């Protein structure tokens, strides 16, 4: 049940987008976002 | 993206001999000790103290390739002491050189501090 | 953009040296014994804090949100 | 035919470098022990990074480097852990590692300075350089941002990376007079004399020796922190040794076998 | 309902007053705009300053 | 421009720096300059040979 959340530009707000959906902020309304990061196992080695 | 990993400088591969005796056929007792994964550390010392035995005519090591990390060491002793007691002997009395070198710093140190 | 953490060519800690060089340049020093009063002899050290460059200043100002 | 007596005597002992002297040894085995002191020597460092969520204007491996290259004291732990790849268990045991945990974030308006000070070390002796001269700075967050992950050290030595290295800058010298002539100076009174220089200021140079070896070789072994000096010099004649006798037993059995 | 300096659109805020106060001709709604103005610099050199 | 003679915290509000020259024009999402093309000065006589 992941509606693949999403990070406005200036707000800095998240959004819940779908597909076949408009690219807007909730709120003001912009037409840019950008993603957040993934939930995989990020493992650097401090080399 | 082909940059070898750091552990292959020092940590043996399965099935590489750590090292390898292999005897020369130009002159006689003379034998070439092949050492895989060390560096000028292992070896520098080893020729020095070859160089400090009288019984050893010639002793010299070399890196084939810098990349590559493997010395030969060539040893050549008179014809009444074979190298590989040579070797045996640099060995044993660079230990215990470096014992007792131990020894004495650790000693300097416990006087130095309060004394 | 931020001081690093070791001399590059000898290797003692630099890092945390940022903040009091720049303070030590406050209130009165001059680099020249500002340097060595943290205790910078070899010159290998010094060009850490004399040629870095602070950009991560001007990175944050560029704040993500407010 | 057998070793030689070498004599030490220490100058200067403090809590961030050794200054001492050794005679009646050969030249190999003083820049042995150097090589040694810069690149074998067992000591803890952050070796594996974990980032679960790092907000920070800095790349996410930039924090990994920095991390790697922040000191841990390691006076008496270094000799007990074992290498993670000899460690015989799955995860960092912590026989075989010691975690570390950060988790920082900026609320306040003013700018953040995360410093080591913020690695929290599940064990008590393993921290980073601040029991007793500000801390490293890692990373500098701003109001909104944040930095959350934890990393595993383990026992290295110089060889495999620098962030083992425990010495900030090895000074060997030896022969202050250029006695052995090893160098040609083309002008010898424009060179300034060494610090271990006994030569009066009137000479620029001893003269020549012919039958003359190198002794009293000059170190200046400068801690970076991790270490305590002395404690760099035997880690690193015990480890020397340790080599030393390996060698001589895998010798001991090829001969035998052949 | 939401006020509108928060929180990355003070600039943006600042050239849209900018631009209608220039648009009216008007003096009453021009001095408002320049009023609204200067207090939306002020509270940014505020916040910048903190 | 939106940028004429703006203090540099608005321009880091815009996610711009005050160090950027400008004097290039966005076309396509592309920084497109003008080269200075060189010629021949008008109204003046040469006498070549
Ligand atoms: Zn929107
Ligand atoms: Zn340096
Ligand atoms: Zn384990």
């Amino acid at each position: 049940q992941q509606p693949m959340i999403y990070i406005c530009g200036e707000c800095h707000t998240e959004n819940e987008i779908k597909s076949r959906d408009p690219i807007r902020c909730r709120e003001c309304g912009y037409r840019i976002m950008y993603k957040k990061r993934t939930k995989r196992l990020v493992v650097f080695d401090a080399r | 993206m082909n940059a070898p990993p750091a552990f292959e400088s020092f940590l043996l591969f399965e099935g590489e001999k750590k090292i390898t005796i292999n005897k020369d056929t130009k002159v006689p007792n003379a034998c070439l000790f092949t050492i895989n994964k060390e560096d000028h550390t292992l070896g520098n010392i080893i020729k020095s103290q070859l160089l400090k035995d009288p019984q050893v005519l010639f002793a010299g090591y070399k890196v084939p390739h810098p990349l590559e990390h493997k010395i030969i060491i060539r040893v050549q002793t008179t014809p009444d002491y074979s190298p590989q007691e040579a070797f045996t002997n640099a060995i044993t009395d660079l230990i215990s050189e470096l014992s007792l070198l131990e020894e004495r710093f650790r000693v300097a140190i416990k006087d130095k501090q309060e004394g | 953009m931020i001081i690093p953490v070791r001399c590059f060519t000898c290797g003692k800690i630099v890092g945390n040296k940022w903040e009091a060089y720049l303070g030590l340049l406050q209130a009165e020093y001059t680099e020249g014994d500002a340097l060595d009063a943290l205790g910078l002899k070899r010159y290998c050290c010094r060009r850490m804090l004399l040629a870095h460059v602070d950009l991560i200043e001007k990175l944050l100002n560029y704040a993500p949100l407010e | 035919p057998y070793a030689n007596q070498p004599t030490v005597r220490i100058t200067e002992l403090t809590d961030e470098n050794v200054k001492f002297i050794i005679e009646n040894t050969d030249l190999a085995v003083a820049n042995s022990i150097r090589r040694v002191f810069i690149a074998e020597v067992p000591i803890i460092a952050i070796d594996w990074v974990q980032i679960d969520a790092n907000s920070s204007v800095l790349h996410d491996e930039f924090i990994a480097h920095r991390l790697g290259l922040i000191p841990l004291t390691s006076d008496d732990i270094v000799d007990k852990l074992q290498y993670s790849r000899d460690c015989t268990c799955e995860e960092f045991c912590p026989e075989c590692s010691v975690e570390f945990t950060l988790d920082v974030r900026c609320n306040e308006d003013q700018t953040r300075h995360v410093t080591s000070r913020d690695l929290i070390s599940n064990s008590p002796r393993v921290i980073p350089v601040t029991s007793r001269q500000d801390d490293i700075l890692i990373v500098k967050l701003r109001k909104g941002q944040e930095l959350r992950l934890r990393a595993y050290a383990k026992k290295g030595f110089g060889k495999e990376h620098a962030k083992w290295n425990p010495t900030a800058g090895v000074a060997f010298e030896y022969d202050p007079d250029n006695a052995l002539r090893h160098t040609v100076y083309p002008k010898p009174e424009e060179w300034p004399k060494s610090e271990y220089s006994e030569l009066d200021e009137d000479e620029s140079q001893a003269p020549y020796d012919p039958n003359g070896k190198p002794e009293r070789f000059y170190y200046n072994v400068e801690s970076c922190g991790s270490l305590r000096p002395e404690t760099i010099v035997l880690s690193a004649l015990s480890g020397l040794k340790k080599k030393l006798s390996d060698l001589q037993t895998q010798l001991s059995h090829e001969i035998q076998s052949d | 309902f939401r006020k509108a300096p928060p929180n990355y659109a003070m600039k943006k805020t600042q050239l849209l007053k900018e631009k209608a106060m220039a648009e009216d001709l008007g003096d009453q709604d021009k001095a408002k705009q320049i009023q609204d103005q200067l207090n939306e610099l002020e509270e940014r050199a505020e916040a910048l300053d903190r | 421009c939106l940028l004429n003679g703006l203090t540099d915290r608005d321009l880091c509000e815009l996610n711009e720096c005050p160090l950027d020259p400008g004097g290039y024009f966005i076309i396509n999402g592309s920084e497109k300059v003008l080269i200075a093309q060189e010629k021949m000065a008008t109204n003046t006589v040469y006498v070549f040979a």
